[PDB]
DNA sequence: TGCATCCGTGAGTGCAGC
DNA sequence: TATAATGGGAGCTGTCACGGATGCA
């Protein structure tokens, strides 16, 4: 009555069903701003305090159809069998397998037809290199073992008399190579035979080319650049130590392990790209990339126009959590307000405390003129209970119990009967089971325990001092074990025909 | 409205982890405690409190409270001030603290995805004495334990190392709260072992067996003596509550006497001695009824030696002896002479 | 605004009563 | 202290009438 709260909302405030929110730092949920005393449920409080996110499944051996960091619409498929229900940041979840571009940047020679080599100064990949009226045959000008190199599309053919390379040639598309690897080779024999049009592979670029006119012929010195994938895979047990799009060098570690030996270490120059998560993380989220040390930590909390990283540069767009990412090093902000919305006696408590009584008598002393009846009737109701406090001098906030009194010792007694054994009153397994339940609550706090079990704990304290107080009052009654009998508690001892009045005062 | 029920569906709330989330949120709590330990190093701090300073900021400003192990008041000035001093690192240092809060995320995490596996281990053990939410409210501490001490490098899942700690603290619980009267845990092992082989001793017997046959079965060291002194210790109380009678109108405490507080016949029989004494005290002289009074405790209630008497009145102990022997000698002969006395020693 | 409707609270005394 | 283990279990029925709230039509 006191504030404006139904059975129902007391109920589930007391008993931890639903938050109430104080101070709601300008809450929004489904497009509508959150004001204090609002009842919100669990999924509601979840959301605005901790942000919204989900994480889907992959079926076995399906990849993505989207990358690490990359933003996201609802609607938009992560996946053949996977939609996003939400708009944010996907983000990958434990990637099967590693493939790394590596880089190598090499010089080859090759011999055309003056007539039908077109002149350039460099080849941009799938540039034409060359355009042949006739079947032409590229010869070896050294002799030794090939070594046949074959990329996705192009090849490289390096000879090698001692051991030691004496040749290096390259094959772009259009030229269909003769020899097999570990071939044994003459000078002047073909390697290749060249047909139609010639010309880079996608893979491969040029990025310079010196030419020699003999003859006939040009001799072109390519120097190129290039990348060659190689696969790895990751176990369960495995951790990906490197960030999407990142630049390696030989002896750095990609993917660390349990066992070094099982550990994947960087070959040489490259760029890792990460393939096959087991899940996909759809957060929403405002991403923040870093390139030095970060002022903020991974769990504060920060309103749009705060300092994040590189010594006040980098700034804060929405509400939110942070969460420093080293591995992808990124700053990442969840998207969450700053509410606060709290459960149970401690609630009400606050909220008792921050009633000022002659305002609300004022209130409704004014709703106390209202043509309708009900409300003035209702008013009315409020009013009473509002000026007994007044004038009382009671605090309402005392209607919550901080410090649970206990009752003298002689008047629950410990007694030793006729026979030796012991007799007791209820009250003292009531009072047992309120000091465990408390002692268990403080341990699991200084222990910093998770929310959900401190709001059991918290639950089962409030029962459990109900059941001292008034027992079979709410719920069920508690009872000792190996019986149905309720235990007495102090309103049992008053009342009744049994009660203290009745039997111990108006009569004895 | 059922408490159980709303648990359950607290619990349901957060979804079983998958073996890839499992070892990381692990390995991301073992690397998180790692850190704290280097952040002591570095700063020669204490990890405790530097633990509890990233734990606060992880949970944020909701929960704060003095630690019973910590020296200094746990306080939003205090965790603001470590917060600040752990800013003030370098770059790879201040990298620590990033793992350390990761690490405690990764750990409530882990604890909230794990409460199921409590539930499902507590539901065995009801009617041992706790409520079903007890033993979840235990195991879910044994859950933390766990948590804790947990090692993602022996590759085992995380279920079959909880469920041990989850058991022993589910049973330290049993053990500890379910009597009335506290037992210590080695003697309620004692009491049900000797409930276990009475059980199997009265099986084989077709007959609850005798307090011989029992010690026999406990072996070497246990006699029938020891079984029944064990037997005795391990009864719990019953309820003053209780009801008799097919009605509701009686409490089996009714029939309990007080006999702490004095009766008035006992009260005025002592009140009577009191006056009577007196009578015997305007008998004796003032001094030897003084050294009597003194001696026996009527003036302090206290029993002085004879050195106290004596250096009172200025005598010495063998004179203030003496002077109570015809003290007590004069009170025995009027005593044998009015009888007056004589009815108040029963 | 009037009327279902649900919940909570009551239902003699003294004897004895295991 | 480490195989893995991941959402409970018992319900209680033959009053009876009133005051007072609350809700829904």
């Amino acid at each position: 009555t006191l504030l404006d709260l139904s059975a129902t909302e007391l109920e589930q405030v007391l008993y931890f069903s639903k938050y109430i929110v104080l101070d709601p730092k300008g809450a929004i949920l489904n497009g509508v701003p959150v004001e204090k005393r609002q009842l919100l449920t669990d999924e509601e409080y979840r959301e605005l305090r901790y942000g919204k996110q989900e994480t889907y499944p992959l079926p076995p051996g399906v990849d993505a159809l989207v990358k690490d960091g990359e933003e996201v619409v609802k609607g938009q498929e992560l996946a053949p069998g996977v939609v996003s229900r939400l708009d944010g940041v996907a983000l990958y979840r434990f990637p099967r397998r590693v493939r790394v571009e590596y880089v190598k940047k090499e010089r080859a020679g090759l011999r055309l037809p003056l007539a039908a080599w077109v002149e350039k100064e460099a080849y941009k990949p799938g540039e034409i290199l060359a355009e042949l009226p006739e079947p032409y045959l590229f010869r070896a000008e050294e002799e030794g073992v090939v070594e046949l190199k074959e990329l996705e599309e192009g090849a490289f053919l390096v000879l090698r008399r001692e051991d030691e390379p004496v040749a290096t040639y390259f094959l772009p598309v259009g030229m269909t190579p003769l020899v097999v690897h570990g071939e044994i080779v003459e000078k002047g024999q073909p390697l290749a035979e060249a047909k139609g049009l010639l010309r880079m592979p996608r893979q491969v670029r040029a990025a310079q080319v010196e030419a020699e006119e003999e003859g006939e012929t040009v001799y072109l010195t390519l120097f190129l650049e290039w990348t060659e994938p190689k696969d790895y895979r990751v176990q369960p047990h495995m951790n990906v130590v490197v960030p999407e799009g990142a630049r390696v060098e030989a002896g750095d570690k990609i993917v660390a392990a349990i066992d070094p030996e099982e550990e994947v270490i960087a070959e040489a120059e490259g760029v890792v790209h990460l393939h096959e998560p087991a899940s996909i993380l759809v957060v929403k989220a405002r991403v923040y990339p870093f390139e030095d040390d970060v002022e903020v930590s991974t769990g504060d909390r920060v309103a749009p126009g705060d300092v994040l990283a590189d010594g006040g540069k980098v700034k804060s767009d929405v509400y939110g959590r942070v969460e420093v990412d080293l591995v992808r090093n990124v700053v990442r902000v969840v998207e969450s307000y700053d509410i606060d919305a709290r459960m149970g006696a401690e609630a009400i408590q606050q909220l008792l405390k921050e009633l000022d009584l002659e305002a609300l008598e004022k209130e409704l002393l004014e709703e106390m003129k209202h043509p309708s009846r009900a409300r003035r009737a209702k008013a009315r109701k409020r009013l009473e209970v509002v000026r007994a406090f007044l004038d009382s001098g009671n605090r309402p906030e005392w209607m919550i119990l901080e410090a649970v009194p206990v009752l003298p010792p002689d008047l629950r007694p410990m007694v030793q009967v006729d026979g030796g054994r012991f007799a007791t009153s209820d009250l003292n397994d009531l009072y047992r089971r309120l000091i465990n339940r408390n002692n268990r609550l403080k341990k699991l706090l200084a222990q910093g325990a998770p929310e959900i079990i401190i709001r059991n704990e918290k639950r089962m304290l409030q029962e459990a001092v109900d059941a001292l107080l008034d027992n079979g009052r709410r719920g069920a009654p508690v009872t000792n074990p190996g019986s149905d009998r309720p235990l007495r508690s102090l309103t049992d001892i008053l009342s009744g025909k049994q009660g203290r009045f009745r039997q111990n005062l108006l009569g004895k | 409205s059922d408490p159980v029920r709303q648990y359950l569906h607290e619990i349901g709330q957060v979804p079983l982890l998958t073996l890839e989330e499992e070892v990381e949120l692990a390995r991301k709590v073992e690397e998180g405690m790692e850190a704290i330990k280097k952040l002591s190093e570095i700063t020669g701090l204490d990890p405790d409190l530097i633990r509890e300073v990233v734990r606060a900021k992880i949970l944020g400003s909701a929960r704060v409270r003095h630690i019973p192990g910590l020296k200094e008041t746990l306080d939003p000035k205090t965790v603001e001030e470590i917060d600040q001093k752990l800013k003030s690192l370098p770059k790879e240092h201040k990298r620590y603290l990033h793992i350390a809060r990761e690490g405690e995320a990764a750990r409530q995490h882990l604890i909230e995805a794990n409460l199921r596996l409590v539930v499902s281990i507590a539901k065995k053990y009801t009617g041992r004495g706790l409520s079903f939410l007890d033993l979840i409210q235990e195991g879910n501490q044994g859950l933390i334990r766990a948590v804790e001490k947990f090692e993602y490098k022996r590759r085992f899942k995380f279920s079959t190392y909880a469920t041990w700690w989850i058991r022993q603290a589910i049973n330290r619980a049993i053990a500890d709260q379910a009597r009335t009267i506290r037992i210590p845990v080695h003697m309620v092992e004692t009491i049900n072992k000797l409930s276990r082989t009475a059980r199997q001793l009265q099986q084989e017997l077709g007959r609850e067996p005798t307090y011989e046959e029992i010690a026999e079965a406990m072996g070497p060291g246990w006699d029938a003596k020891r079984v029944e002194e064990t037997l005795k210790i391990a009864q719990e109380p019953v309820s003053l509550e209780t009801p008799i009678g097919d009605e509701k109108d009686s409490f089996y405490g009714d029939f309990i006497p007080d006999e702490h507080l004095p009766s008035p016949v006992d009260a005025a029989t002592q009140s009577l001695l009191s006056e009577e004494l007196e009578k015997a005290l305007s008998k004796l002289s003032e001094r030897e009824a003084m050294v009597l009074k003194l001696r026996k405790g009527l003036i302090d209630g206290r029993e002085h030696t004879l050195e106290e008497v004596g250096a009172f009145f200025g005598v010495t102990r063998e004179r203030i002896r003496q002077i109570e022997n015809k003290a007590l000698r004069k009170l025995k002969y009027h005593e044998s002479r009015t009888r007056k006395l004589r009815d108040f020693l029963d």
